[PDB]
RNA sequence: GAGCUAGCCCUGGCCAGGGUGAAGCUGGGGUGAGACCCAGUGGAGGCCCGAACCGGUGGGGGAUGCAAACCCCUCGGAUGA
RNA sequence: GAAUGCCGGCAUGAGUAACGAUAAAGAGGGUGAGAAUCCCUCUCGCCGUAAGCCCAAGGGUUCCUACGCAAUGGUCGUCAGCGUAGGGUUAGGCGGGACCUAAGGUGAAGCCGAAAGGCGUAGCCGAAGGGCAGCCGGUUAAUAUUCCGGCCCUUCCCGCAGGUGCGAUGGGGGGACGCUCUAGGCUAGGGGGACCGGAGCCAUGGACGAGCCCGGCCAGAAGCGCAGGGUGGGAGGUAGGCAAAUCCGCCUCCCAACAAGCUCUGCGUGGUGGGGAAGCCCGGGUGACAACCCCCCGAAGCCAGGGAGCCAAGAAAAGCCUCUAAGCACAACCUGCGGGAACCCGUACCGCAAACCGACACAGGUGGGCGGGUGCAAGAGCACUCAGGCGCGCGGGAGAACCCUCGCCAAGGAACUCUGCAAGUUGGCCCCGUAACUUCGGGAGAAGGGGUGCUCCCUGGGGUGAUGAGCCCCGGGGAGCCGCAGUGAACAGGCUCUGGCGACUGUUUACCAAAAACACAGCUCUCUGCGAACUCGUAAGAGGAGGUAUAGGGAGCGACGCUUGCCCGGUGCCGGAAGGUCAAGGGGAGGGGUGCAAGCCCCGAACCGAAGCCCCGGUGAACGGCGGCCGUAACUAUAACGGUCCUAAGGUAGCGAAAUUCCUUGUCGGGUAAGUUCCGACCUGCACGAAAAGCGUAACGACCGGAGCGCUGUCUCGGCGAGGGACCCGGUGAAAUUGAACUGGCCGUGAAGAUGCGGCCUACCCGUGGCAGGACGAAAAGACCCCGUGGAGCUUUACUGCAGCC
RNA sequence: CGAUGUCGGCUCGUCGCAUCCUGGGGCUGAAGAAGGUCCCAAGGGUUGGGCUGUUCGCCCAUUAAAGCGGCACGCGAGCUG
RNA sequence: UGGGAGAGGGUGGUGGAAUUCCCGGAGUAGCGGUGAAAUGCGCAGAUACCGGGAGGAACGCCGAUGGCGAAGGCAGCCACCUGGUCCACCCGUGACGCUGAGGCGCGAAAGCGUGGGGAGCAAACCGGAUUAGAUACCCGGGUAGUCCACGCCCUAAACG
RNA sequence: CCGAGGGUAGGGCCCGUGACUGGGGCGAAGUCGUAACAAGGUAGCUGUACCGGAAGGUGCGGCUGGAU
RNA sequence: GCGGGGUGGAGCAGCCUGGUAGCUCGUCGGGCUCAUAACCCGAAGGUCGUCGGUUCAAAUCCGGCCCCCGCAACCA
C-alpha cells in the first residue's frame, strides 16, 4: 500500500535542516548536544 | 419571489433558488474588488476556534460602503444592483455625478436610475443617508451607525429595518430588528428604507451539498460523540442529555445568559430583545 | 514528529462512452386577459448505465503469505458533500 | 545449571517446506575449463489505454565500453543493475535563478510576554500559478530544442537616422480568471485510392491480374490567403482616483456602429533545409533521381481572453500600455537599423519499476502527456493485432491420495444449510409491451415477449463535394440461404410478492463491525446590539467576520404527511431595589498588657456591609415524572357508573407478544404435507408512547426478516476430465520447536486423564507416502475470574484544589 | 490460569444394555388375529422432511422399528462458526 | 345625451375615544370578583388620580323599520382605480330576446399551508367555586385563533 | 398463409368467502346520567374547530324555527 | 436474599413516642318527598393476621408461623 516515508528534499531539508534548527531554542541545543557527541553531520544529508 | 424546482431528483423537491431578479450586473466592479483570506474558521495560532466551517466556494470581496458621510453633499445615480456573495442583501453600484464609483448594500425599493444623496438636507427619500437626529420620527431606516462616523453596524442584512421610535437629547430612540429598543446617538447615519432582498428567509437550501457550498461543513451533536468529547457524550443506546444541556466546553446553553452585566453599552440599551 | 494519517488554506490537474429529458424558449390550441394543454426546441440533476480513477459487499484463496492487510471471482460511487 | 537471563558458538526439525504469479516453450549455431540458464538464428507463446513511449518526484553513476566471476543473483552464470578501469552529461531560446506575486513564512514601525520568546501594517522571502525569447534533421558506444546543418527570435550596452515634453517604486488601464453546455474554421491523428514510386513473388488445384506485398511526407522567416480574438473616434466641462495630471472616472454635444480600419494569434502557402519502406547483401549498404498525389473520418487540441445558460458568483502582483511630479530639456524616451556583450545551476541512466516508497531483484503503493488497426451500438469496454517489449532468474520427469482454479453430467431440482452460502440462471442492442402504489418526478431495464448471421433485388434522407461522381452516414420493402446454435467467440441484469429500520446521494471504527450508527436539507429551544456572544491565547493578537438578529454561536430532533396531551413540588435557567443569613472593611460600647506618668501595644458587643445561598413568581422541542385498593348492569363474564387513600401530577392521540412481551413456540387467521421464523389480527403493554419525539409514507439500500418462479454439484450422491502444487530425479536449501530418550495396548495406581509406576498382553531392525486421536501437542508469563491498601480512561449532588466567571 | 477452546451442526466412528426393531421363551383378565407384561439376547438394523442456532421438543409422510446412553455433555493441529 | 343616490368593490393613506403594558409623579390597605364566595393581585407599594411613551384591533353619536350588492356580504375620515342601478329627453341600432344540463367565477365562519403581527377577547388547557358528581353552566388565568399579505378549503338555519 | 383450440406471462370486472374490526337495526319491563320539548331550569337549532365516560360542552360566525 | 405491610362491610390515620382507637363511604332507625335519589337528625358495628415473650398494662416493643405488595437474583 501507501508507506509511510514518501521523500520529499524540500520537506526533508525545510524540517530538519540547519536552518530550521538555528531558530528555535530548542534546535540550537540539538546541533549543540550533537556536537557534543561528535556527531558527523549535525542535519539529514539534503541533496537540494 | 423565490424560485422552486421540479422533483426530478431526490433533492430538487424542496429546494428554492433566489429570483435574482433585480439584479442588473452580472459581473462585479474591477475597481472594487480586493481578495477575501478564506480562514476556514482557524485564527494565527493556527488553532481552529470557529467549528464545521471551510472547504466552500471562492468569493472576492465587494467592498462597501458604511460612511457614506464621506462626501456630503455630491449625489449619485444607481447604476446597477449586484449580486454579492459576502454578506445576504444585494449590493447596488453607485456612480457619483463626482465621477466615484461606490458600492452600498441595497435597499428594497431602489431602482436602477434614481439619484441618491447624504446629508442633514437630504430628501427623506430610501437609499439616501443623513444623521439619524435627521430623520423624522418613526421613518423605518437601516443601515445605521453606532457612534459618530464609526461605521454603519446596524441593520445590514436582507429584509431588516429598524423605526425610530422617539427622540431623547442628543440620542434617538431605536427599536434595532431584534426588539432591542436602544439609544443610538442622532449624529449617527443612517438610510432611510428597508433593506431589499426580503425573500431570502424563505430560501430552502435543499440538500446537504448546498450548505457545503456556503463553508458550512456538517454538524455533528453531542449526544454522538463520547464524554472525552463534549457532557452529552457516552451512553449505551441512545440516551437522554442527563444533566443541564452544555455546550462542548461545560457551560450550559438552554437559555443560560451571556451578556456581560457591567458593560457600560447597558446604559443605553431600554428593552432588551423580544420574543 | 502532519514526507503516514485527519481537517483546513493556496495553486494546478483529472472524470471514456452511452441513456433519461427540468425550467426556459418558439409555435400552436385556449381565454376578456389568463391560468393552462399540445408539439418543437433546448440539455437541468449530491439523475440513470458503465471504463478510468476513488472504493472495499459477499465469497474463496492466502496464514513461518507475493504482502506486518495481499490475490481471484463478485460488488458500491463515478459533475460530486 | 536453570533467572521465557545476557553475548557468542554450534545443533534439531531436514536434504524436509519453499525457490515469489499457469504469459511457455523447442531445436540449431557459437563462446568458454565449465552452458537448460550467456550471444545469434529459426520456430512457438504472452503484453499492446500495455507489460509500449515521453515527462515529474525520488533514486545519485545504476549510463557506455573493456577485462573479470570470490561474494550479491533464491538454480546455474561465460551474463548483469555485481567487482576493476577508462570513458560519458555541452543551452542568451528547455527547466530554475540575477522577474512577479499566492496560502503560508519572515518582519524596520509598533504591541506583548518571568527569561526563552509571542504577535504584527509596509517590506522582504515563498510555485507545478503569472510572465518570458527554438523549430526540423543529422552525429556520438554513451549527450543533444544543448553539438553540427538550415531557417528564426530574445534582452543588455554603444553609436547612428527619424520622431516625441521626456521623465516614477507615484495615479490609471490591463494582466484578471467559476461551472456546465456549445458554434465556426482548422490541426493533430486516422481510414481508403483502379492514382505515384518500390526491391521483388506466381507456390499446393486456380491466378500475369486494375493480383500480391511496401511507401506515398517533415520543418520553415517575409509576403499573401483563410479563420478568429482584442479594440470605438472627436470636443467641451470636470469638485473624483490622498501631489500632479493631456491618463482614468463622471456628464454633455459630434459623427461613426452587423460592419469597416488599426492590432494580435492560429492554420495554410512559402524562399530554403530534411526525411524516405518493404525486400535483398555483410547498426551500415542499396532500393531511389524514391514517389511524395487525391477523397474520406476527425478531435477532448488550436484561433481564445469565443459564445450561451446557470448560481455556489468564480487569485495576486509583475512584465506591458497610459498619465503626469521632481528633475532635465546638450539631455531623455520612442520607433528603425548596426555592431558589441549575454552569467550561475540542472542535463548521464531507472522512472506503474530489478535502479522510487514497501528490511528483499518483494504478485503491494506512486502525479502528468501520447497510446495505432480491425469487429463488437458507442468508448479509454471486449477479443485479436502493428510498432515496441516480453516469456515473469531453478528445471527434468511422473500422471497416487489430497488441495487450490477450472470444465461437464443421467432421473430429481434447495430435498443442502443458520442463510440458495456458493454456483447456476439472466444478460448487448432493436422493436412490441409493462401492475399495485405514488410526493405525479417516479416505481421502470417492472414484469414478459419477439428480433439478431449471410446472398440477392428495388428504393427512402443525410455529411462532403458542387446541386453531380466518389468516399461516407443513418435507414426501408420484398425474394432466398446454412447450421444444433447468428450480441454463433470476448465484454454486458436473474426476477416477483411481502415485512422491519433509515427519507433520500452521502460518512465511518487505516489493519475483524459500512449498519439500524455519523451526517444530512429541514423543525424547535436558546444565547448574542458588536470592542457581540462564543472559541485559542499569560498577554498582545486572531478567529467570529472586514459579518451585524433574514446574522453569528450552543443544543435537541432529523425529507415529507397527520400530530406532539397533563405535572413547575425537587433540579436547572429566568425575572424579583423589600426580608433573612453573610466575607474583608467601617465602627470602637467595653475590657487587657505595660510605663513615674505623657504614651506605646492588644482584645474587642451592638450598629452600617457585595454577590451567594434562603425567600417570591415564571419556565417542558429545560433535567425530569405520568398511581394503588375495593365495589357496582334482569345469566356468566367484563365494568360506562361509584367508593376511597396517595401524588407535583397520574400515560391523551396513535401504536402494541413489537429491533421492546418475562410466563411464550401467548391465542386466532393466513401460507406449508408439516411453519418456535414470517405476514395479518386480539390486547392483563413484566417493561411502547408523543422533537434521547409518536403513528404513517412514495423513492432509495452490497443493510436484517418471510414466501415464491426460473435455474442449478447446494443436496440425494457422487462420477470423470484439465492445469498449478503434492509424488521420483538433478540444483539450492529455511522455520517455529527442542531437559534428555533406548518414546507400545490394556486394567489398575499415582497431585484425581501414565510411553516412563504395578500386573498382564503384545512387539524382529530402519525407512517412505498418507490421517490427525494422544504426547493434558505448538504459539502467547489467561485477554474471563479473584488477588494488589498496582495503574490508567470515563462519571458524579465523593473529597480537596485550580482555570474561568460573579 | 508461563492457556486443558466453550454450545449446536458435518464427518468418521466405537463401546454399554437399563432392548426401539428383528430372533427365542414364561405368564396373561392368551378364542383366533392383535396386545399388556416380565425373561434371554448387543449380531445386525434403527427413514426422508417442516420449525427453530438450537440440544431437546412438537409436527408432516412413511416404517420391522424410528431405543437410550458413555467415550474431555466422543470428535475445531478434521471442517463448520 | 345629460343628469342623482348609495357601508357595492380594490389599493394607498390617516383621526380620535377606549382597553392592555412600559417609564415617572402622588399616594395607602386594600383591590378584584359573585347567587354569596374563593382562586388572583397588593406594604417586593396594588386599585383609584395626574404626565409622557409602545402597539394592536374595532369604529361612539350620526344610525333608523335606512341605504347598497347576484349571492356570500359591506359602516371613522380622506384620496386614486372600478362594477352594477335609477331619472329625464325619445336621439341611435331593429327581435339583436327569455332561459340555461355542461363549463367557468364568486362564495360568511371555522379550518389549512408560508410568512409577518398580537392590544382586547378566547376553543384546548389550568386553577377557584357549585354539585352526589360538574370533564359544564359562574369567577381568576390563559394557547392556537380572531388581524395584514399570499395560496388552499367551498360548507351553512348560504333563509324570503 | 390463416385457423378450433392447447400452453406461457401480465392485466380489468364481478360473485362467493376471512381471523378480526366499524358502526347500524331490532330486541314487555338492564346500568349511568338528564341533552332536547316549559325561557326544560345556561333559549334552541346550525356550519365548523377543539375537547369530554355518554348523552353533550365550549369557542367563532349564522338563522328565529326563540320567550317576556 | 433485602424493604414495606395486615385494624368495624369497603379504603385508610393511630405504631416511631405503650394506657385514649380515629376520618370518609357504606349498613340500620327516623325525617322532607306523591315516591326514589340526594339531603337532614340520630345509632350500630373494631377483642387491631396469628401463637409466644416483655410489661402493672401491648393494635403500639421483640420473636415465631401465615398471607400481601415492592426490589434484587449479576461476572463467565
Ligand atoms: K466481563
Ligand atoms: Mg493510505
Ligand atoms: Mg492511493
Ligand atoms: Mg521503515
Ligand atoms: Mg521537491
Ligand atoms: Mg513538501
Ligand atoms: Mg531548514
Ligand atoms: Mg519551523
Ligand atoms: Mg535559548
Ligand atoms: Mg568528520
Ligand atoms: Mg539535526
Ligand atoms: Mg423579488
Ligand atoms: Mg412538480
Ligand atoms: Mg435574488
Ligand atoms: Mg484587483
Ligand atoms: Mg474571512
Ligand atoms: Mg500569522
Ligand atoms: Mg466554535
Ligand atoms: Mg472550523
Ligand atoms: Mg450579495
Ligand atoms: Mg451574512
Ligand atoms: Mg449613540
Ligand atoms: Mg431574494
Ligand atoms: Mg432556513
Ligand atoms: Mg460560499
Ligand atoms: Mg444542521
Ligand atoms: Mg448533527
Ligand atoms: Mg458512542
Ligand atoms: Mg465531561
Ligand atoms: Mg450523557
Ligand atoms: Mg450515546
Ligand atoms: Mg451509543
Ligand atoms: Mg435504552
Ligand atoms: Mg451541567
Ligand atoms: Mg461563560
Ligand atoms: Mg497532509
Ligand atoms: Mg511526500
Ligand atoms: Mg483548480
Ligand atoms: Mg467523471
Ligand atoms: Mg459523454
Ligand atoms: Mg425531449
Ligand atoms: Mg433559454
Ligand atoms: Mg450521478
Ligand atoms: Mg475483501
Ligand atoms: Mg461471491
Ligand atoms: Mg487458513
Ligand atoms: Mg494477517
Ligand atoms: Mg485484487
Ligand atoms: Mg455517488
Ligand atoms: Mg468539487
Ligand atoms: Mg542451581
Ligand atoms: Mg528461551
Ligand atoms: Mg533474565
Ligand atoms: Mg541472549
Ligand atoms: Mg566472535
Ligand atoms: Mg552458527
Ligand atoms: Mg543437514
Ligand atoms: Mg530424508
Ligand atoms: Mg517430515
Ligand atoms: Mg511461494
Ligand atoms: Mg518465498
Ligand atoms: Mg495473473
Ligand atoms: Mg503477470
Ligand atoms: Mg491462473
Ligand atoms: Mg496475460
Ligand atoms: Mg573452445
Ligand atoms: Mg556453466
Ligand atoms: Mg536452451
Ligand atoms: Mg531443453
Ligand atoms: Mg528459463
Ligand atoms: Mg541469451
Ligand atoms: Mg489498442
Ligand atoms: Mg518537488
Ligand atoms: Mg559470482
Ligand atoms: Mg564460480
Ligand atoms: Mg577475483
Ligand atoms: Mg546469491
Ligand atoms: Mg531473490
Ligand atoms: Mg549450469
Ligand atoms: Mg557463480
Ligand atoms: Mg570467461
Ligand atoms: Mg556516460
Ligand atoms: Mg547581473
Ligand atoms: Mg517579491
Ligand atoms: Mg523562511
Ligand atoms: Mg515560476
Ligand atoms: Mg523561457
Ligand atoms: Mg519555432
Ligand atoms: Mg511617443
Ligand atoms: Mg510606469
Ligand atoms: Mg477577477
Ligand atoms: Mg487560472
Ligand atoms: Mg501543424
Ligand atoms: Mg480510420
Ligand atoms: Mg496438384
Ligand atoms: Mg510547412
Ligand atoms: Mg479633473
Ligand atoms: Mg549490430
Ligand atoms: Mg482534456
Ligand atoms: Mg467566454
Ligand atoms: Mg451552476
Ligand atoms: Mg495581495
Ligand atoms: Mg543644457
Ligand atoms: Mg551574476
Ligand atoms: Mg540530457
Ligand atoms: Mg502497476
Ligand atoms: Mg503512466
Ligand atoms: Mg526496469
Ligand atoms: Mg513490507
Ligand atoms: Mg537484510
Ligand atoms: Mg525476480
Ligand atoms: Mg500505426
Ligand atoms: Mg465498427
Ligand atoms: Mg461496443
Ligand atoms: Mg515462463
Ligand atoms: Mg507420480
Ligand atoms: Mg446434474
Ligand atoms: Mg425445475
Ligand atoms: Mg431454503
Ligand atoms: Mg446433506
Ligand atoms: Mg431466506
Ligand atoms: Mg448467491
Ligand atoms: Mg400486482
Ligand atoms: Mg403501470
Ligand atoms: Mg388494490
Ligand atoms: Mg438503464
Ligand atoms: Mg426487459
Ligand atoms: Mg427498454
Ligand atoms: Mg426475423
Ligand atoms: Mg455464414
Ligand atoms: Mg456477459
Ligand atoms: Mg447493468
Ligand atoms: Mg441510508
Ligand atoms: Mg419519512
Ligand atoms: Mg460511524
Ligand atoms: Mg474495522
Ligand atoms: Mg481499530
Ligand atoms: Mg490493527
Ligand atoms: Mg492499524
Ligand atoms: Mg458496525
Ligand atoms: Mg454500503
Ligand atoms: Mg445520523
Ligand atoms: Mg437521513
Ligand atoms: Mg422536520
Ligand atoms: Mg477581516
Ligand atoms: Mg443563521
Ligand atoms: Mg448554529
Ligand atoms: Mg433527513
Ligand atoms: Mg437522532
Ligand atoms: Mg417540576
Ligand atoms: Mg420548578
Ligand atoms: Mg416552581
Ligand atoms: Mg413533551
Ligand atoms: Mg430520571
Ligand atoms: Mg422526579
Ligand atoms: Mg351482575
Ligand atoms: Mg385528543
Ligand atoms: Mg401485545
Ligand atoms: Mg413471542
Ligand atoms: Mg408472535
Ligand atoms: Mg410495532
Ligand atoms: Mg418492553
Ligand atoms: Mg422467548
Ligand atoms: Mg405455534
Ligand atoms: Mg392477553
Ligand atoms: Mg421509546
Ligand atoms: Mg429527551
Ligand atoms: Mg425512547
Ligand atoms: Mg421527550
Ligand atoms: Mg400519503
Ligand atoms: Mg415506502
Ligand atoms: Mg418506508
Ligand atoms: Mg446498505
Ligand atoms: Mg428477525
Ligand atoms: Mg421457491
Ligand atoms: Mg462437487
Ligand atoms: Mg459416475
Ligand atoms: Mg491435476
Ligand atoms: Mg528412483
Ligand atoms: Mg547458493
Ligand atoms: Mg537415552
Ligand atoms: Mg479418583
Ligand atoms: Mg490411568
Ligand atoms: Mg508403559
Ligand atoms: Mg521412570
Ligand atoms: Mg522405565
Ligand atoms: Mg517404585
Ligand atoms: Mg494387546
Ligand atoms: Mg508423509
Ligand atoms: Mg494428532
Ligand atoms: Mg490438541
Ligand atoms: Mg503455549
Ligand atoms: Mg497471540
Ligand atoms: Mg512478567
Ligand atoms: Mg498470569
Ligand atoms: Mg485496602
Ligand atoms: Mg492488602
Ligand atoms: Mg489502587
Ligand atoms: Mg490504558
Ligand atoms: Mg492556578
Ligand atoms: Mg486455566
Ligand atoms: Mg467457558
Ligand atoms: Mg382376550
Ligand atoms: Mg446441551
Ligand atoms: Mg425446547
Ligand atoms: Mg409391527
Ligand atoms: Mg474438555
Ligand atoms: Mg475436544
Ligand atoms: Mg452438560
Ligand atoms: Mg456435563
Ligand atoms: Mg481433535
Ligand atoms: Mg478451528
Ligand atoms: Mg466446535
Ligand atoms: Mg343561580
Ligand atoms: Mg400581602
Ligand atoms: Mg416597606
Ligand atoms: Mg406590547
Ligand atoms: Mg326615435
Ligand atoms: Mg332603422
Ligand atoms: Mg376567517
Ligand atoms: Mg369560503
Ligand atoms: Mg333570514
Ligand atoms: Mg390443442
Ligand atoms: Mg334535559
Ligand atoms: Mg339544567
Ligand atoms: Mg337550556
Ligand atoms: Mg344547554
Ligand atoms: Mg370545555
Ligand atoms: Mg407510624
Ligand atoms: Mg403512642
Ligand atoms: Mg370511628
Ligand atoms: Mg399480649
Ligand atoms: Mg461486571
Amino acid at each position: 500500500m501507501k508507506r509511510t516515508w514518501q521523500p520529499n528534499r524540500r520537506k526533508r531539508a525545510k524540517t530538519h535542516g540547519f536552518r530550521a534548527r538555528m531558530r528555535t531554542p530548542g534546535g540550537r541545543k540539538v546541533l549543540k548536544r550533537r556536537r557534543q557527541k561528535g556527531r558527523w553531520r549535525l542535519t539529514p544529508a539534503v541533496r537540494k | 419571489a423565490v424560485k422552486k424546482f421540479k422533483p426530478y431528483t431526490p433533492s430538487r423537491r424542496f429546494m428554492t433558488v433566489a429570483d435574482f431578479s433585480e439584479i442588473t450586473k452580472t459581473e462585479p466592479e474591477k475597481s472594487l474588488v480586493k481578495p477575501l483570506k478564506k480562514t476556514g474558521g482557524r485564527n494565527n495560532q493556527g488553532r481552529i476556534t470557529v467549528r464545521f466551517r471551510g472547504g466552500g466556494h471562492k468569493r472576492l470581496y465587494r467592498i462597501i460602503d458604511f460612511k457614506r458621510w464621506d462626501k456630503v453633499g455630491i449625489p449619485a445615480k444607481v447604476a446597477a444592483i449586484e449580486y454579492d456573495p459576502n454578506r445576504s442583501a444585494r449590493i447596488a453600484l453607485l456612480h457619483y455625478v463626482d465621477g466615484e464609483k461606490r458600492y452600498i448594500i441595497a435597499p428594497d425599493g431602489l431602482q436602477v436610475g434614481q439619484q441618491v444623496v447624504a446629508g442633514p438636507d437630504a430628501p427623506i427619500q430610501v437609499g439616501n443617508a443623513l444623521p439619524l437626529r435627521f430623520i423624522p420620527v418613526g421613518t423605518v431606516v437601516h443601515a445605521v451607525e453606532l457612534e459618530p462616523k464609526k461605521g454603519a453596524k446596524l441593520a445590514r442584512a436582507a429584509g431588516t429595518s429598524a423605526q425610530i421610535q422617539g427622540r431623547e437629547g442628543d440620542y434617538v430612540i431605536l427599536r434595532l430588528p431584534s426588539g432591542e429598543l436602544r439609544k443610538v446617538h442622532g449624529e449617527c447615519y443612517a438610510t432611510v428604507g428597508a433593506v431589499g432582498n426580503a425573500d431570502h428567509k424563505n430560501i430552502v437550501l435543499g440538500k446537504a451539498g448546498r450548505s457545503r457550498w456556503l463553508g458550512r461543513r456538517p454538524h455533528v451533536r453531542g449526544a454522538a460523540m463520547n464524554p472525552v468529547d463534549h457532557p452529552h457524550g457516552g451512553g449505551e443506546g441512545r440516551a437522554p442529555r442527563g444533566r443541564p444541556p452544555a455546550s462542548p466546553w461545560g457551560w450550559q446553553t438552554k437559555g443560560l445568559k451571556t451578556r456581560k452585566r457591567r458593560k457600560p453599552s447597558s446604559r443605553f440599551i431600554i428593552a432588551r430583545r423580544k420574543k
